RNA sequence: GUGGCCUAUCGAUCCUUUAGUCCCUCGGAAUUUGAGGCUAGAGGUGCCAGAAAAGUUACCACAGGGAUAACUGGCUUGUG
RNA sequence: CUAUCUAGCGAAACCACAGCCAAGGGAACGGGCUUGGCAGAAUCAGCGGGGAAAGAAGACCCUGUUGAGCUUGACUCUAGU
RNA sequence: CGUGGAGGUCAGUGACGAAGCCUAGACCGUAAGGUCGGGUCGAACGGCCUCUAGUGCAGAUCUUGGUGGUAGUAGCAAAUAUUCAAAUGAGAACUUUGAAGACUGAAGUGGGGAAAGGUUCCACGUCAACAGCAGUUGGACGUGGGUUAGUCGAUCCUAAGAGAUGGGGAAGCUCCGUUUCAAAGGCCUGAUUUUAUGCAGGCCACCAUCGAAAGGGAAUCCGGUUAAGAUUCCGGAACCUGG
RNA sequence: GUCGAAUUUGGGUAUAGGGGCGAAAGACUAAUCGAACCAUCUAGUAGCUGGUUCCUGCCGAAGUUUCCCUCAGGAUAGCAG
RNA sequence: CACGGACCAAGGAGUCUAACGUCUAUGCGAGUGUUUGGGUGUAAAACCCAUACGCGUAAUGAAAGUGAACGUAGGUUGGGGCCUCGCAAGAGGUGCACAAUCGACCGAUCCUGAUGUCUUCGGAUGGAUUUGAGUAAGAGCAUAGCUGUUGGGACCCGAAAG
RNA sequence: UUGACCUCAAAUCAGGUAGGAGUACCCGCUGAACUUAAGCAUAUCAAUAAGCGGAGGAAAAGAAACCAACCGGGAUUGCCUUAGUAACGGCGAGUGAAGCGGCAAAAGCUCAAAUUUGAAAUCUGGUACCUUCGGUGCCCGAGUUGUAAUUUGGAGAGGGCAACUUUGGGGCCGUUCCUUGUCUAUGUUCCUUGGAACAGGACGUCAUAGAGGGUGAGAAUCCCGUGUGGCGAGGAGUGCGGUUCUUUGUAAAGUGCCUUCGAAGAGUCGAGUUGUUUGGGAAUGCAGCUCUAAGUGGGUGGUAAAUUCCAUCUAAAGCUAAAUAUUGGCGAGAGACCGAUAGCGAACAAGUACAGUGAUGGAAAGAUGAAAAGAACUUUGAAAAGAGAGUGAAAAAGUACGUGAAAUUGUUGAAAGGGAAGGGCAUUUGAUCAGACAUGGUGUUUUGUAU
C-alpha cells in the first residue's frame, strides 16, 4: 500500500529519488529488449547468452502428450501404497504375497533407480524402465512386468 | 431490518422518492395519529388527514391549541389550521403550516369511503 | 530497456488491452443465477433428475487411457442390446450418440450393465393417468457413479522368467526401427534370378 | 490570437 | 469515467503567445474557450492515473491460515483477559467459556431470547449496544453508513429453531453456526475476544468441526495447529528448579556508578 | 617442428554453400528423392562488437542548446 | 489641436524585492555584496543616460538518429502506358 | 507528524454550543505539528489499535477564480461651431421651443430602395444598468399599437448550370448521364341516349423537374387619409385575365 | 497611377484540400496556406526543456573503464546504501 | 548584466495493472495451491468440497533417446557446537552448515567394441587436458509487503508532423 | 377465323412487403497512420480506429468431408488449463494458436437425388357460412419443366414370413409466471435545557418490525414505511395437477428373420499462379483468373514428390434452445467511490446560453430562515436609501442573504522611519502574560464544636 511507500518520503525533495542531472525520462534506452546486437550488448551477453541464433530442428504441430513420461525414482515406490499396509508388506519379506504397484495409475510412466530400496520382493508394473532400475528390483527380489 | 430485493435502504431514493411524490401518495405521507378516545373509539392509530377534520396540536409553540383543518398543502407537506395564525405587523393573518404527525384528530369528517377505509383497516364505528 | 540480471519477459500489452478487460465481479450473482436456474428446470421437469445418463467410456490420449471417463451417449449397439431403442432411450433419459463405436467388449459390457441398473432405478410413469408421486432426484450421475475399472489384485507371486523387461523394449524399438530396411533386403533376396 | 509585425526584425540579427 | 477529461477537442497553442504550453479549448463567445484541458492541473481536466475496475479488490488467504486464524480467535474467547480488553463487559460473568442449553435455539420470540441473556449475565454487553449509538463522522453518512454501534454478544448454534430470527433485530446481538464461524464476527477489527454465548450442542459438535487429540476434524487434511513452546509464562520455566541449579548468581539490577 | 626470428597484416547472428559423421527428424507405418538438423570451415560487414540508403531549402517548422559560432566585455598580445 | 490646470469618466503594458554613486572582486560590465563617498518629508513638469527597460521559449548558427516543401541516374514502390 | 475514508474501542465530545474561521494570548514538542483560553459560528466531531488511498505545494511563461501597484495616471484632441432666453424638472454645456450664428451644398449630413438586420417604426410611462462626461433625452428599460393589393412583386419562363427516371458502374455510402441501346404519353371532335363515359375514328411525339424579388413577363392612376400603413385603405376614374 | 476599356461591379453559377484557382507573387482558397478548417486515431513519440507537495535521524557519491550510426543518451564495471 | 516568479485562495505531478527478480513476514511441507466450478448461506460475505490443472520432486542432448550409491552417499584440509580427561590452560573424539580440493554416478561428444546374432542388429566393458542451467538422506508451493524490471498514456505538462 | 402455350409489359387493379432510427454487445466488407524496432523500408501498432452494409434479445456457430494415432474420442459455445508453449519473425523488436484433460450447459434433426401412376392424393387467392391468430363448402388459378405422403446415410427402401406393443383433440377449476392493489405491533407518559425535543434523565412497550426517510436538533415506539403473513384484481400460458366432453382409427408408428437393392449435392473438389491473411513453416484460410475430376470414389492425416498400406470422416444444400456477450434502452438494488474548480460537459430553464458561413465547439451558475414571520409605522431626502421602530432564537441570517478565509482596502489605536524594507546573536526600553507562594506540621490562644 501506499503509506509505506517511499513516495510519501519523496515528497518534499524535489527530484522524486530520480536525479537533478539524470532526470527520469521517457525512454532513454530504448522500449524492451532493444538494442540487443548493439548499446544493451554487454547485459545480453552477460546475463542471457544464447538468446540470438537458433539451435536446432522444428517439430511441427507438436504436442505435449507423446512426451508424457513422468520419473520415478526407486527410492520412493512405495509411496505408491497406502501406509496402512506398507509396514505389513515390509515385514512379511515374503514371496507369493508380493505386493503389485501400478504406477501408471498413479501418474507415473518411467521408473528409474536412484538408490535403495530395501530388500523386498516386489512387482511392478510400469510402461518404461531403466537398466539399473530393473537391476535393483530384480536384485532385491522383484520383477518388473511392462504395461501400457 | 430489511430481507427484500425490491426495497431500498438508500437516503438518495428515499428523501427523492418524498419530495418528488405525487399529489396521492402525499396524502398517505400525511397521515396524522387519533387520540386516545378516537383510537378506543375505532380500533385505529391513524388516519390520512383532510379538510374538514378537527384536530389538537401535540408539539411545537402552539401546543395545546385545537381546530378545525383549513387546508392540506401537499405541496409543501403541510396542514393549515383555523385559529391557528400569525398576526402581521400589517394587521394581516397569515395561516401557519403544520405537520400532521405533530398532530392528534379529536373529530373526523366523516363518508362513505372513509367508512369504508375505516373498516377495511379493522374498525368498528 | 534492457538492464540488469532478470528474465526476459514476453508481456503482451502492446495492442489496446485496456478496452478488452473483462473482470469478472459477476461471479457470485451468476453462481446465485445458475443456482436457481437449475432448481427453475427441476421444477419445470418435476419428477425428472435434470441430466441424463451419460455413458463410461476411456479416454484417448496415452497421457489419458490409463482413466476412464463420462462420455456421450450409449452407441446404438449397447442400446440394442439392453432391449429398447435409442428414439425411446432419448425420452427416457438416456443419451445416444450414433457417431461412437465399440471396439472394446469391457466398455461394451459395462455400460450395458449401466443401462440395466438404470432402467431398473427409475419407474415411467403411463402417459394415461395417475402421476405415481415419487420424490425426484438431481443427479443421475451421482446414482451411478463412474466406476475406475480395477486392473490387477494388491498381491500376488513372483513370475520371474529372465529376459530383463528392458532389453524389451529395447528390441522393440529396434525391430521397428529396421523394419522396413529388413523388408527391402528380404526382397532384393528374393530378387535374385 | 495576434501576430504583430514590429518584432519582426531581420535587420542586424543574422 | 473513461471519457472524463477527454470530452473536448483541446489543442496546444504552443509558443509565441505568452502562454504556458497546455493544450487550450478552442472556439469562442464562452469563457471555456482558451481554457486549460486534459491535464491534472487543469479545471474541468482528467485525474492522475484514473481509477480502473481491474485493480485488485479481493484478496486469496490460504485455507489453513484462515483456519489457524479462525481457532486463534476461538481459543482468545476462553481468555477474560481479552474478551474486556474490548469492552465487552463481562466481569460479572460467572465464568468463561459461557456455555447455556439448548433450548435457546427453540425461542421463537425475541422478548424471550433477550430476557435469557439479560438473565445470563450479557445485559450489560446490550445496553452498551442502545448507548453507543452515535452518527458516523465521515462522509459515510450520505453514502448509506450514517450509525455507528458497537457488538454485542455472538451467540452460537448448532441447529436454528428460531433462535436467529429472534435475534435479528436486538442491536449488537449476531448468530452463527459452528460449521461456518466466520472470523469477521469472531475478531472485529482485528482484536481479538470476542463475548461468545455457545450452546452445549455447539460446544459439543466444535470437536467434530475442528477435532482434538482423539478425533478426526471433518475437514479433510485439517490437523490442528500445534505449539511450538508448551507454556506461555515463562518466569515459570525460568524460576522452576533445574535452570537455576545451573545459573551464575545475580547482579543489584541498577549498576553502581563507578567512577 | 601445431606456419613465417618477436612485436601488426583482420570479422558475429540470420542466409547460402562445402567437408564430416553416413548419424537424428519429416510426428498414422514404410522405401527412394528432396528438405531439415548436429560438428568444423568459406562467402562480409574497413563507420572494422558488424543499419540496406542522394541532394537542397535565400519559403520554412519544432524541441532544445550559451555543452556550440557570428557582437561588446574579460585573459593573452603573436600581428599591428 | 494637443500636451498643461480644473469638473466628470477612467484603462493597459510591466512587477522576485526594489530603486544614489566610485572602485574592487565576482559567471571575467552590480540596485543590493566588500571598502569608501555620502545620505532629510512629500512632490510637479519635462527628459530619454541607465534599469544589460518592455514586446517573442532567437527567425542566424549548432545538436536532435524531430520534421515538412522542392529536386534528382539516391533507396524502395506505384497510378497510368 | 499531518489529511480523506474503512473495522474496532473509548457504553468518547456536543444546541448548556460539533466542525470551521480570527487571535504580535498561554503550554508541549529538535521539528513536522499538537493542545488550551478568548471572540465569531451554528450540527455534527474526535483520541487509541489497525486497514485503505485520487493523501501534505512557493514555484511548472502551471489551471480556474479573485485582487493589487501602475493610477484618479495615460488619456476621453480627425469630420470648421456654437450662443442667449424661456419652459420642464430635485437637478440642465447636452432635453423641448423660440431667437441668432453655421455647415452638408443636389458626385448632399437630402429623398428612396437592393442585400442584410428584425420590430430598431409609433405612442405612453420612464432613467438602476447602457449611451467610454452628463442626461429630465434615446435605436436604452417597461407596457402596448402597427405592415390591408385581381393591376407592385414572388408565383410562371428559360440562362449559365443543378438533378431524378431508364439504364450502366460501384463491396457500398453512392457515381455517371439528362434524351440517353425505354413498349417512356394526352388532345379535340364526338358516338350513346341501360349511362356514364366505354367504344367509333382521327391528331400528336416533344420525352421529369429546379434554376433570376437586376433578365423575359397580362393589367392602375390621381387626390385624400394615420401617432405609426399605403400605386394596398377611402373617394373617384380605369384596365387585364378567366368564365 | 489609371479613368471607355485586357475597365469597374452586383447577383446567379461552376471549380474543394495533395485538391482547386493562378496575366506565376508559392500568390489566393472566410484575419488560416511551401498543402485550409472540423472532429477522430490521440493522453501520438520525444535520448530535449521546465516542474515534481511533510519533519527529524544515520550513512553517503560520481563526473571514470569497455561497447553501442556512440559523442546532450544508454548498457557494463567502479564509487554508495 | 542567466531562466520562472506582481499577489492570494483552491486544484496540481512515480499511480493501477499483467508477468517477474532479490529480500522479508505467515501457513503447510515432498508436497503445495479451497474460491474455473459444485454445495451452502443471516446472500457479491462467511463455511465446505471432488476430479483435474499449475509449480516442485531429474537432468541431459538439436533429436532419436538414455537417465543419477563401489564406498557408513567417498577421501583430505578447516570449521561452530557437543562428548571425554583436566582445577584450569589445553589434549583427544565426533564433527551439521559453509568454503576449497581430488574422486565416484547421470546425460551429451569422442573412442574401445564382449557374450550373442534376422550378419547387420545389439552395445557389455574400460577410457578421455571434452561438455551440462545435473546427482551425491529432497525444499518447495501459495499468500502478503518494501524495492527494482518490462509492457502499458505509465511521474505531470509539452512538438514540428502523419 | 377462333382458341391455347412461351416470353415480356401495363394498370391510383386486389392484397401485402423494403426502406429510416438506434447501434453497448453481434455477422460481415473495407481499411490506416501516429507508435515500437532507440534510425527505417519488411514487420509491429492491427487482420485495430475511422468508413459501408445487415440483425436480435442475444447474435453467430452448431450436429463432423472434426479430433486423433489412444484400451481411442464424439454437435456448437463459454471458463480453468493447454501456453506466453509448438510455431511465425530484418529468427530482430516482437507476435503466437490447437488437440488432450476438469467444469458450466446439454438436443437433436430435414431436403435433393426413388414412378402415387389403380387415379395432384398438394397449395395461394376469391366467395358464402361459422365457434375466426383459423375452419367447412363451392369457384378461378399455381403446378407434371413436379406440389403432398415415403427416405436422409445413425441409415433406409421394395417384396416374403411371423408375431406382439403404443396412440388424438377441446372445455372447466387449480398451480406456475407477469403486472398490480389492500390490510396486518408498540409512549408522543413525566422533569431540565432550548425558538422548536427528535437531546439529557426517569419509567415503560413492541420486536420474524432497532432497514431507510420525513417531522421546528441524534426519533424502533409521531408519520410513511420495514418484518411476517393474509385477502384480492387483471393478464399471459400449455409448463403440469385434477375434473369433463369428444374417440379419434377398418388409421399411424415401433420391433425380429430372409432376399434384392441401397440413388447420397460440379465451373464444385482439386491443381497452378497472383494478392491478402494466418502461429501455419515447399504455401492456414479467403478471394481472383487459368485448368478442371471421380465413384471399392473424394477429403483429412501440420515437410514438397513417386510407390504401397492403414486410420478416420462423407464437402460442394439446410434448420435448431442453453450455457456466452452487452459504456445502448426499460426496470431494480448496492458501493472502504466524488462531494459543487470535485463527480458526467451538465446537482440549477445543459448539450442550455454564447461563438462560428459551416462541419463543429461549448460554459458559468447549489445552501436566508423552522416558518417570509421578506421589515407595518414615524422621520430626513427629489428618489434610491438612511436613521429609528418592529419580526425572528439570531438581521454578527435582510433575497448583494448559512459559515464568511487570504490577497487587497478603509477607519481607529500603538510604534518606528536621513537613498529600501525584511532577518539572526544579545540586551535596554514600552506593552502584555503564565507559573509556584495553600504545603503534612507542636497544635486547641477555637468558633459552627468535632469544624
Amino acid at each position: 500500500p501506499s503509506r509505506f511507500t517511499k513516495t510519501r518520503k519523496h515528497r518534499g525533495h524535489v527530484s522524486a529519488g530520480k536525479g537533478r542531472i539524470g532526470k527520469h525520462r521517457k525512454h532513454p534506452g530504448g522500449r524492451g529488449m532493444a538494442g540487443g546486437q548493439h548499446h544493451h550488448r554487454i547485459n545480453m551477453d552477460k546475463y542471457h547468452p544464447g538468446y540470438f541464433g537458433k539451435v536446432g530442428m522444428r517439430y511441427f504441430h507438436k504436442q505435449q502428450a507423446h512426451f508424457w513420461k513422468p520419473v520415478l525414482n526407486l527410492d520412493k515406490l512405495w509411496t505408491l501404497i497406502p501406509e496402512d499396509k506398507r509396514d505389513q508388506y515390509l515385514k512379511s519379506a515374503s514371496k507369493e504375497t508380493a505386493p503389485v504397484i501400478d504406477t501408471l495409475a498413479a501418474g507415473y510412466g518411467k521408473i528409474l533407480g536412484k538408490g535403495r530400496i530395501p530388500n523386498v520382493p516386489v512387482i511392478v508394473k510400469a510402461r518404461f524402465v531403466s537398466k539399473l532400475a530393473e537391476e535393483k528390483i530384480r536384485a532385491a527380489g522383484g520383477v518388473v512386468e511392462l504395461i501400457a | 431490518a430489511k430481507q427484500s430485493l425490491d426495497v431500498s435502504s438508500d437516503r438518495r431514493k428515499a428523501r427523492k422518492a418524498y419530495f418528488t411524490a405525487p399529489s396521492s401518495q402525499r396524502r398517505v405521507l400525511l397521515s396524522a395519529p387519533l387520540s386516545k378516545e378516537l383510537r378506543a373509539q375505532y380500533g385505529i392509530k391513524a388516519l390520512p388527514i383532510r379538510r374538514d377534520d378537527e384536530v389538537l396540536v401535540v408539539r411545537g409553540s402552539k401546543k395545546g391549541q385545537e381546530g378545525k383543518i383549513s387546508s392540506v398543502y401537499r405541496l409543501k407537506f403541510a396542514v393549515q389550521v383555523d385559529k391557528v395564525t400569525k398576526e402581521k405587523v400589517n394587521g394581516a393573518s397569515v395561516p401557519i403550516n403544520l405537520h400532521p404527525s405533530k398532530l392528534v384528530i379529536t373529530k373526523l369528517h366523516l363518508d362513505k369511503d372513509r367508512k369504508a377505509l375505516i373498516q377495511r383497516k379493522g374498525g368498528k364505528l | 530497456a534492457i538492464s540488469k540480471n532478470l528474465p526476459i519477459l514476453k508481456n503482451h500489452f502492446r495492442k489496446h488491452w485496456q478496452e478488452r478487460v473483462k473482470v469478472h465481479f459477476d461471479q457470485a450473482g451468476k453462481k446465485v443465477s445458475r443456482r436457481n436456474a437449475r432448481a427453475t428446470r427441476a421444477a419445470k421437469i418435476a419428477p425428472r433428475p435434470l441430466d441424463l445418463l451419460r455413458p463410461v467410456v476411456r479416454a484417448p490420449t496415452v497421457k489419458y487411457n490409463r482413466k476412464v471417463r463420462a462420455g456421450r451417449g450409449f452407441t446404438l449397439a449397447e442400446v440394442k442390446a439392453a432391449g429398447l431403442t435409442a428414439a425411446y432411450a432419448r425420452t427416457i433419459g438416456i443419451a445416444v450418440d450414433h457417431r461412437r463405436q465399440n471396439r472394446n467388449q469391457e466398455i461394451f459390457d459395462a455400460n450395458v450393465q449401466r443401462l440395466k441398473e438404470y432402467q431398473s432405478k427409475i419407474i415411467v410413469f403411463p402417459r394415461n393417468g395417475k402421476a405415481p408421486e415419487a420424490e425426484q432426484v438431481l443427479s443421475a450421475a451421482a446414482t451411478f457413479p463412474i466406476a475406475q475399472p480395477a486392473t490387477d489384485v494388491e498381491a500376488r507371486a513372483v513370475q520371474d522368467n529372465g529376459e530383463s523387461a528392458f532389453r524389451t523394449l529395447r528390441l522393440a524399438r529396434s525391430e521397428k526401427k529396421f523394419r522396413g530396411i529388413r523388408e527391402k533386403r528380404a526382397r532384393e533376396k528374393a530378387e535374385a534370378e | 490570437f495576434y501576430e504583430d509585425y514590429l518584432i519582426f526584425d531581420c535587420r542586424a540579427k543574422r | 469515467s473513461e471519457k472524463a477529461g477527454h470530452q473536448t477537442s483541446a489543442e496546444s497553442w504552443g509558443t509565441g503567445r505568452a502562454v504556458a504550453r497546455i493544450p487550450r479549448v478552442g472556439g469562442g463567445g464562452t469563457g471555456r474557450s482558451g481554457q486549460g484541458a486534459f491535464g491534472n492541473m487543469c479545471r474541468g481536466g482528467r485525474m492522475f492515473a484514473p481509477t480502473k475496475t481491474w485493480r485488485k479488490w479481493n484478496v486469496k488467504v490460504n485455507h489453513n491460515e484462515k483456519r489457524y486464524a479462525t481457532a486463534s480467535a476461538i481459543a482468545a474467547t476462553a481468555v477474560a483477559s481479552l474478551v474486556l480488553a474490548r469492552g465487552h463487559r463481562v466481569e460479572k460473568i460467572p465464568e468463561i467459556p459461557l456455555v447455556v442449553s439448548t433450548d435457546l435455539e427453540s425461542i421463537q420470540k425475541t422478548k424471550e431470547a433477550v430476557a435469557a441473556l439479560k438473565a445470563v449475565g450479557a445485559h450489560s454487553d446490550l445496553l452498551k449496544v442502545l448507548k453507543s449509538k452515535k452518527l458516523r463522522a465521515g462522509k459515510g453518512k450520505y453514502r448509506n453508513r450514517r450509525w455507528t454501534q458497537r457488538r454485542g454478544p455472538l451467540v452460537v448454534y448448532a441447529e436454528d429453531n428460531g433462535i436467529v430470527k429472534a435475534l435479528r433485530n436486538v442491536p449488537g446481538v449476531e448468530t452463527a453456526n459452528v460449521a461456518s464461524l466466520n472470523l469477521l464476527q469472531l475478531a472485529p477489527g482485528a482484536h481479538l475476544g470476542r463475548f461468545v454465548i455457545w450452546t452445549e450442542a455447539a460446544f459439543t459438535k466444535l470437536d467434530q468441526v475442528w477435532g482434538s487429540e482423539t478425533v478426526a476434524s471433518s475437514k479433510v487434511g485439517y490437523t490442528l495447529p500445534s505449539h511450538i513452546i508448551s507454556t506461555s509464562d515463562v518466569t515459570r520455566i525460568i524460576n522452576s528448579s533445574e535452570i537455576q541449579s545451573a545459573i551464575r548468581p545475580a547482579g543489584q539490577a541498577t549498576q553502581k556508578r563507578t567512577h
